């Protein structure tokens, strides 16, 4: 309702059901996905990634 | 009469050998497994 009144356009209706579906399917697919620290850990020689 | 010499199909050794061999039993077809241990060998970390 804020970005309605400066900028113009758009309709309240609409602005809405789109902020919703870009706050959580970013939060049911990137959650369990390790990107910090250690990866992965094969030992038949030694190695890390 | 005859003689032989008989012996096992493989003999791995050399220090450090242990954790690498056995990657061979799981790279072919092998799910369950059975272990024998003594005692002392269970208590313990080995």
């Amino acid at each position: 309702k804020m970005a309605v009144a400066e900028s113009g356009m758009g309709i309240v209706e609409d602005k809405v059901i789109k902020n919703h579906f870009a706050s959580e399917y970013i939060y049911n697919a990137y959650k369990d996905e390790k990107t910090c620290g250690v990866l992965s850990e094969d030992d038949t020689f030694g190695t890390i990634t | 009469n005859m003689l032989w010499h008989k012996l096992p199909k493989s003999i791995y050794f050399r220090r450090g050998s242990l954790p690498i061999a056995l990657d061979e039993v799981i790279t072919d077809g092998h799910k369950r497994a059975l272990i024998v241990t003594d005692r002392f060998l269970f208590n313990n970390g080995y």
